[PDB]
RNA sequence: AGAGAAGGUCACGGCGAGACGAGCCGUUUAUCAUUACGAUAGGUGUCAAGUGGAAGUGCAGUGAUGUAUGCAGCUGAGGCAUCCUAACAGACCCACAGACUUGAAC
RNA sequence: CAUUGAGAGGACCUUUCCCUAGUACGAGAGGACCGGGAAGGACGCACCUCUGGUGUACCAGUUAUCGUGCCCACGGUAAACGCUGGGUAGCCAAGUGCGGAGCGGAUAACUGCUGAAAGCAUCUAAGUAGUAAGCCCACCCCAAGAUGAGUGCUCUCCUA
RNA sequence: UUCACAUCGACGGGAAGGUUUGGCACCUCGAUGUCGGCUCUUCGCCACCUGGGGCUGUAGUAUGUUCCAAGGGUUGGGCUG
RNA sequence: GACAACUCUCUCUAAGGAACUCGGCAAAAUAGCCCCGUAACUUCGGGAGAAGGGGUGCCCCCUCGGGGGUCGAAGU
């Protein structure tokens, strides 16, 4: 099965944004994960 | 699916996993602490653990399943000799598990599993 | 489970050796021939010299299975063979003098085929 | 005051005993010859006596059950006993024969000797 | 859905089996029940637009339940409680908030049930499981074995059907079990066993209320 | 603008929920003294259950092998106990008394 | 949190046998309508107590062979079980339960009652009565994105 | 048997359908392709069975024919492209 | 990592046993060795490993194959 057109500017545009809004997930564990470390009192955790 | 059905699979085929977690704790109780992915882990608690607990009774019989089931037989030695001394008032849970930051290569989340 | 090409034993005199079921009578649609079905059979091979040559279209009572017939008690039944007798439209039975175990589920619609029984189970 | 993991094993330990009561059963294992004795709904006169061995025997709770071979009328035919059944009334070893498996399914495959009593 | 009579909740804690006299066996579920069956709320015609009552059941901490729920079940003045489930009837005077049901009351011997619950999930599944679909060959030439078949006619109507059987996800629902019996009652263990099966695996979570029976019990319309 | 409402998301331990999201349950593990509600997973102890009689040492035997110690040994995805390990540390979103008009009431 | 239900769907299926009664009917042979009761089929919804299937969680035998110094005893390999014999939990059916209720509403054909236009007649023009596995509600899941976005209980809106 | 119209209905006529065998060549030629099975639907009614009826040359059982009715059903094999 | 549908490479499957299908396609079954036995038909060479049956592990004892024991559900 092929694509019979070509895709759109803008609704590729709109499917693209959905995948970099992942980023923005992983962007909020990420900080929250360094305000972890950034206090030292995790035992569950280690950094060398 | 599963239900109910608990056993950790690791990604691997039953021959293979087996061998996996026999090295891992032969590693663990060599060393003392080692680094791994957390699923690899999770799933050697059961194991090293069945290995303290065959110690802890010493007899014979329980040498020889463990000597069966560790790779070298001179940790296993080491192993009859440390643990009535070390483990003797702990009931259980022999082993810690505290995670890292994850690896680079494929971004897998790394764990320290620490004998306890 | 007698179903269609089944092979069965007799279990009476009535001079067939073996039967073919080719279908399940009175059950509507259903395909298990289970204990105490009527079953359209043909004789596959007979005992030379009697009443019925082979390739005959017959009927029979289903009374002996290797699946399991689960009475009230929790009590349960498993022969080792699959046989069937062979009958009228009547309930009679053809052959007069019955071979093997038999059970109480048939009391209800064939007396004959109890009463000739060796064993009642 | 009952958990209720307990309440679901208790029950069961409750209608054994209270089974056991009226009617005390044997300790039978795998490989026994036995005898059972059938009080049948209809025919009150007489009480069905099967005879035979023990192929199985599956714990479970108050449905406990045993399975039971034997040749008749060379027929091979085997019979499973709810043993705490009320519609049973007597049950009885007859005899020990040695056995080294748990179920004994290999007895269809073989002879019609072996599974010959009485 | 007007329900016949108050019912209660209850866990399903598994079956065994269990004897009668004359050595009939029957298996049965056995619903035990927890700390709860309080009924919580009651909704008049005139308030609410029609009659119905709220009866919580699992009993909890009190941290755990959310300050809406808490400041709902301080209104009615009764325990912290994890599931509020309705009952409509047709006539409610009977209930107070507060009030307290029990089961031995609301149910005797040889009565009819039915046993609402949410059934096991199977996750996603294919066409086989899901809706009884006929495999196709497994060997002569054939490619197909598990799929799905032909999903629509041809050019005309030129576009699949709405509710077109397909696989997708099976299980996890609420469910009746209409027409269960009750086979006996235990006090000591305020249990109930119930002839035959109800939906899900132990630790569950049912309802059982009086069987509603289209003539004899309900609004005729 | 400071702060973090009720609540949510995340994180963390999980599942009879699950392709992923979602759902549901947990997150210091109570106290009790008369009920229940404060053990999520793993481990450990015990029990159901399965398999079917461990290893070692005895005896019998020329020997293969049998027999005793012993419903043994192993297993225990299921129950019940017990905080021994991990539920640490935490992060993010979020708080114009609810535009405007008209009647009724006071 | 709990729900109302516009709308949408699933399912409302069918066979033998037994009472009625060997009664009506007929010279006999044959043999009922109507209404009760059981067992079945197919289909649907669940389920694992039993009977099982699998169960590369486990347990046992056993061949070849290489390891653990050697006997003993275990380990590996014989693809993704070396080959066999068992199996709990799970999932599953051939196993186990349950379902198809309505002296509810309105009709199609048809049978009807009062009864004119045509002082007679006529089920129809007024008005009304019975009556179908059909139609609609009731049953079972979904469902306020039902933008017509519903109702109900409770909670919260700090500081300067 | 009597009786055209229970059931048939000769000689002829008036129609509907668009499922057979055809006429046409409006259609597509580049890679818009015929008959059977499998799986999976779905709809029509000219109704095979199941629900209700009228007539019978319907005593009864069973038919015949026709009316309303498409909710549900419509087996398994030996044989054929 | 997780352990959905589905496709592929594989193991197993209660009762039945070709009912499948264009067609037993694919699977399953058989199998080594020693011993007994072996048809129509024939160009007398064959057919023929026809078919069909039995035995088989591990120990001791005898003769240089025979007897006795012993495990296992099953011994190439
Ligand atoms: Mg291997
Ligand atoms: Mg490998
Ligand atoms: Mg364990
Ligand atoms: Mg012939
Ligand atoms: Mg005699
Ligand atoms: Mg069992
Ligand atoms: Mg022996
Ligand atoms: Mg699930
Ligand atoms: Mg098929
Ligand atoms: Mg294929
Ligand atoms: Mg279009
Ligand atoms: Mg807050
Ligand atoms: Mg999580
Ligand atoms: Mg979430
Ligand atoms: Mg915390
Ligand atoms: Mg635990
Ligand atoms: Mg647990
Ligand atoms: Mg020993
Ligand atoms: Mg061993
Ligand atoms: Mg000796
Ligand atoms: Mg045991
Ligand atoms: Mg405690
Ligand atoms: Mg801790
Ligand atoms: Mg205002
Ligand atoms: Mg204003
Ligand atoms: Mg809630
Ligand atoms: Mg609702
Ligand atoms: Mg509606
Ligand atoms: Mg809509
Ligand atoms: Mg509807
Ligand atoms: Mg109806
Ligand atoms: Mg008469
Ligand atoms: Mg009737
Ligand atoms: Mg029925
Ligand atoms: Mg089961
Ligand atoms: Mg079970
Ligand atoms: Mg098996
Ligand atoms: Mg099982
Ligand atoms: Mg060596
Ligand atoms: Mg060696
Ligand atoms: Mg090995
Ligand atoms: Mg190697
Ligand atoms: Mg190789
Ligand atoms: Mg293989
Ligand atoms: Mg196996
Ligand atoms: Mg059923
Ligand atoms: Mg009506
Ligand atoms: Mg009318
Ligand atoms: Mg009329
Ligand atoms: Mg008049
Ligand atoms: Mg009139
Ligand atoms: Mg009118
Ligand atoms: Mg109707
Ligand atoms: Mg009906
Ligand atoms: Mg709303
Ligand atoms: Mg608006
Ligand atoms: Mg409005
Ligand atoms: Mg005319
Ligand atoms: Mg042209
Ligand atoms: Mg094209
Ligand atoms: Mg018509
Ligand atoms: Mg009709
Ligand atoms: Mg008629
Ligand atoms: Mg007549
Ligand atoms: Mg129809
Ligand atoms: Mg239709
Ligand atoms: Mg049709
Ligand atoms: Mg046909
Ligand atoms: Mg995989
Ligand atoms: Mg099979
Ligand atoms: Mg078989
Ligand atoms: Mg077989
Ligand atoms: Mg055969
Ligand atoms: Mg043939
Ligand atoms: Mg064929
Ligand atoms: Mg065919
Ligand atoms: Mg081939
Ligand atoms: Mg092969
Ligand atoms: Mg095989
Ligand atoms: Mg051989
Ligand atoms: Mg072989
Ligand atoms: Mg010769
Ligand atoms: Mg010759
Ligand atoms: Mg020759
Ligand atoms: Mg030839
Ligand atoms: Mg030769
Ligand atoms: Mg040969
Ligand atoms: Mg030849
Ligand atoms: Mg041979
Ligand atoms: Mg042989
Ligand atoms: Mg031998
Ligand atoms: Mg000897
Ligand atoms: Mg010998
Ligand atoms: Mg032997
Ligand atoms: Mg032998």
């Amino acid at each position: 099965a092929v694509p019979k057109k070509r895709t759109s500017i803008y609704k590729k545009r709109i499917r693209k944004n959905i995948w970099k809004k992942k980023g923005y997930w992983a962007a909020l564990k990420a900080f929250s994960l360094a305000k972890s470390l950034s206090t030292g009192n995790s035992k569950s955790f280690f950094v060398r | 699916m599963k239900h109910g059905r608990k056993i950790h699979r690791l990604s691997r085929p039953a021959d293979q996993r087996r061998a996996l977690l026999r090295g891992l704790t032969t590693q663990l109780l060599k060393h003392g602490r080692i680094k791994t992915t957390r699923a690899k882990a999770s799933a050697m608690r059961k194991y090293v653990d069945k290995m303290i607990t065959l110690a802890k009774e010493g007899s014979l019989h329980k040498r020889r399943q463990a000597l069966g089931f560790i790779y070298e037989k001179q940790i296993v030695h080491a192993l009859f000799a440390e643990v009535p001394e070390r483990y003797g008032d702990r009931n259980g849970g022999y082993t810690r598990i505290i995670r890292t930051l994850p690896r680079r290569g494929d971004n897998a989340p790394m764990a320290y599993i620490e004998l306890v | 489970m007698i179903q269609p090409q089944t092979h069965l034993n007799v279990a009476d005199n009535s001079g067939a050796r073996e039967l073919m079921c080719i279908r399940i009578i009175g059950a509507s649609n259903r395909r298990y021939a289970r204990i105490g079905d009527v079953i359209v059979a043909v004789i596959k091979e007979a005992i030379p010299n009697t009443p019925l040559e082979r390739s005959e279209v017959i009927r029979a009572v289903v009374v002996r299975t290797c699946k399991e017939l689960k009475r009230d008690n929790g009590m349960i039944i498993r022969y080792d063979d699959n046989a069937a007798v062979i009958i009228d439209q009547e309930g009679n039975p053809k052959g007069t003098r019955i071979f093997g175990a038999i059970a109480r589920e048939l009391r209800q619609k064939f007396a004959k085929i109890v009463s000739l029984a060796p064993e009642v189970l | 005051r009952v958990k209720l993991g307990d309440i679901m094993g208790i029950l069961n330990k409750k209608a054994v005993h209270a089974a056991e009561e009226l009617r005390p059963v044997p300790g039978i294992r795998t490989g026994d010859i036995v005898q059972i004795r059938l009080e049948v709904p209809e025919n009150k006169r007489r009480l069905s006596v099967y005879k035979g061995i023990v192929i199985s025997r599956q714990n479970a709770g108050i449905h406990t059950t045993i399975r039971i071979r034997r040749i008749i009328a060379g027929v091979g035919v085997e019979i499973v006993f709810p043993l705490y059944s009320p519609n049973i009334k007597e049950i009885k070893v007859v005899s020990h024969r040695k056995v080294r498996k748990a179920r004994l399914y290999y007895l269809r495959d073989k002879l019609p000797r072996l599974s010959t009593f009485k | 859905s007007v329900d016949a009579g108050i019912g209660v909740m209850g866990t399903k804690l598994g079956m065994m089996s269990f004897f009668e006299e004359d050595g009939t066996v029957v298996p049965v579920t056995v619903i035990g029940f927890k700390e709860g069956n309080i009924v919580t709320q009651v909704k008049t015609e005139s308030t609410d637009g029609y009659n119905a009552v709220q009866v919580g059941y699992e009993r909890l901490r009190d941290r755990k339940l959310t300050m809406p729920e808490r400041g709902h079940l301080n209104k009615a003045g009764v325990i912290p409680m994890r599931h509020l489930q309705e009952f409509r009837l047709v006539s409610v005077d009977d209930f107070t908030p507060s009030q307290k049901l029990l089961f031995e009351e609301l149910f005797k011997e040889g009565d009819m049930v039915d046993i609402s619950g949410t059934t096991i999930g199977k996750g996603f599944q294919g066409g086989i499981k899901r809706h009884n679909f006929k495999r196709g060959l497994m060997t002569h030439g054939s490619k197909s074995h598990r799929a799905l078949g032909s999903i629509g006619a041809g050019t005309t109507p030129g576009h699949v059907y709405k509710g077109k059987k397909m696989p997708g996800r099976m299980g996890g629902t609420k469910t009746k079990i209409r027409k269960l019996k009750i086979m006996k009652i235990d006090t000591d263990l305020r249990v109930v066993m119930i002839k035959g099966a109800v939906p899900g695996k132990p630790g569950n979570l049912l309802r059982l209320a009086p069987a509603k029976i289209v003539g004899k019990n309900i609004p005729k319309n």
